């Protein structure tokens, strides 16, 4: 059986503009473990980490993408997730009232 | 709660690059402390926080050659399950582990696990007193058959009780600044008018550790619990975890909503209110 | 420290 990712996007601290941040999209529930997460700023994929392959008590899997970021009020964040169970990328828009 | 140590393996056969990954984590508690991934440079246990950097070589050493020999045994497990279950060389299938123990009052176990995944779905698991197993399928049967045959339940056994919870007080001490002192959520509320009878308090709790945590909202005294949106608690990126929870309130009244949090952190459940 | 897990499938 094929489980979809969830997914959240947010600041590691309240966003303000200007104050260097940290993006995080963090995908989880998810089965079996090949996916695809890319941050994207403007639409344009971003250099980030990538946590270690880890899995909840239930077995499904979970992952932390992440960049150091400076949020303005133009700049657009999301992140993008490819995976068996979407037909299209699902792509959450990153909210800084999460 | 009890403190615990436990690892978490999963091995994915990849015929398109001709091989299997093996990736393997631990953590004591919420706090991941080492990785080993099989298509990193030099396939080797690796540290992930400052605490455990001051095993020496033989430690490091130890654990490496350990968990190679088990990326072998994985790789073959996964040929054998393919075999167990009639299936095609060409898919990509997932053999999943995880392992642990808690720590009791004495030093001693509290309780322990040992369980195994095929493909997502349960296929062998030692049972609650460490003396038996319990098999999901007829595939998972012949497993059964062999481990009994090894004695294998013994060897996790003596593991759980012996050096698990051994080498769990060991990290509790080296890391006690943080898995032994709570570092408590940094909390505020915000407001956003979202109709023309509702507005969206948000009550935040940020930067916690453990990840532990209850927040709740209460207008003088009784909980809400129909709608407060709650999110599932995430990673911060730093070690340390995140929450928020929401509800909308009638645009007369926010200063009359309380968020209450509790956290280990905390010697006191913290109150806030308006925005 | 991680267990012997090496008994095969």
């Amino acid at each position: 059986v094929a489980r979809p990712p969830k997914v959240q996007v947010y600041s590691r601290h309240p966003a303000e503009n200007g104050k260097p941040n940290y993006l995080n999209c963090y995908v989880s529930g998810f089965h079996p473990p090949q996916i695809e997460i890319d941050l994207l700023k403007n639409g344009e994929k971003m250099n980030a980490e990538q946590s270690d392959l880890s899995f909840s008590k239930d077995w499904s899997f979970y992952l932390l993408v992440h960049t150091e970021f400076t949020p303005n009020a133009v700049d657009q964040y999301s992140c993008r997730v490819k995976h068996v169970t979407l037909d299209k990328p699902k792509i959450v828009k990153w909210d800084r009232d999460h | 709660g009890p403190h615990s140590l436990s690892y978490f393996y999963t091995a994915v056969s990849r015929p398109d690059r001709g091989d299997s990954r093996f990736i393997a984590v631990g953590y004591v508690d919420d706090t991941q402390f080492v990785r080993f991934d099989n298509y990193a440079p030099n396939p080797r246990m690796e540290p992930r926080v400052p605490w455990i950097q001051q095993e020496g070589q033989e430690y490091w050493d130890r654990e490496t050659r350990n968990v190679k020999e088990t990326a072998q045994t994985y790789g073959v497990g996964l040929n054998t399950l393919r075999g167990y279950y009639n299936q095609s060389e060409a898919g990509s299938h997932t053999l999943q582990s995880m392992y642990g123990c808690y720590l009791g009052p004495d030093g001693l176990l509290l309780h322990g696990y040992r369980q195994d995944a095929y493909d997502g779905a349960d296929y062998i698991a030692l049972n609650e007193d460490l003396r038996s197993w319990t098999a999901a399928d007829m595939a998972a049967q012949i497993t059964k058959r062999k481990w009994e045959a090894a004695d294998e339940a013994e060897r996790a056994r003596s593991y759980l009780q012996g050096l698990c919870v051994e080498s769990l007080r060991r990290y509790l001490e080296m890391g006690k600044d943080t898995l032994q002192r709570a570092e408590p959520p940094k909390t505020h509320v915000t407001r956003h008018p979202s109709s023309d009878l509702g507005v969206t308090l948000r009550c935040w709790a940020l930067g916690f550790y453990p990840k532990e945590i209850s927040l709740t909202w209460q207008r003088e005294g009784q909980d809400q619990s129909q709608d407060m949106e709650l999110v599932e608690t995430r990673p911060s990126g730093d070690g340390t975890f995140q929450k928020w929870a929401a509800l909308v309130v009638p645009p007369g009244e926010e200063q009359s909503y309380t968020c209450h949090v509790q956290h280990e952190g905390l010697q006191e459940p913290l109150t806030l209110r308006w925005d | 420290m991680t267990a012997h897990i090496t008994v095969p499938y």
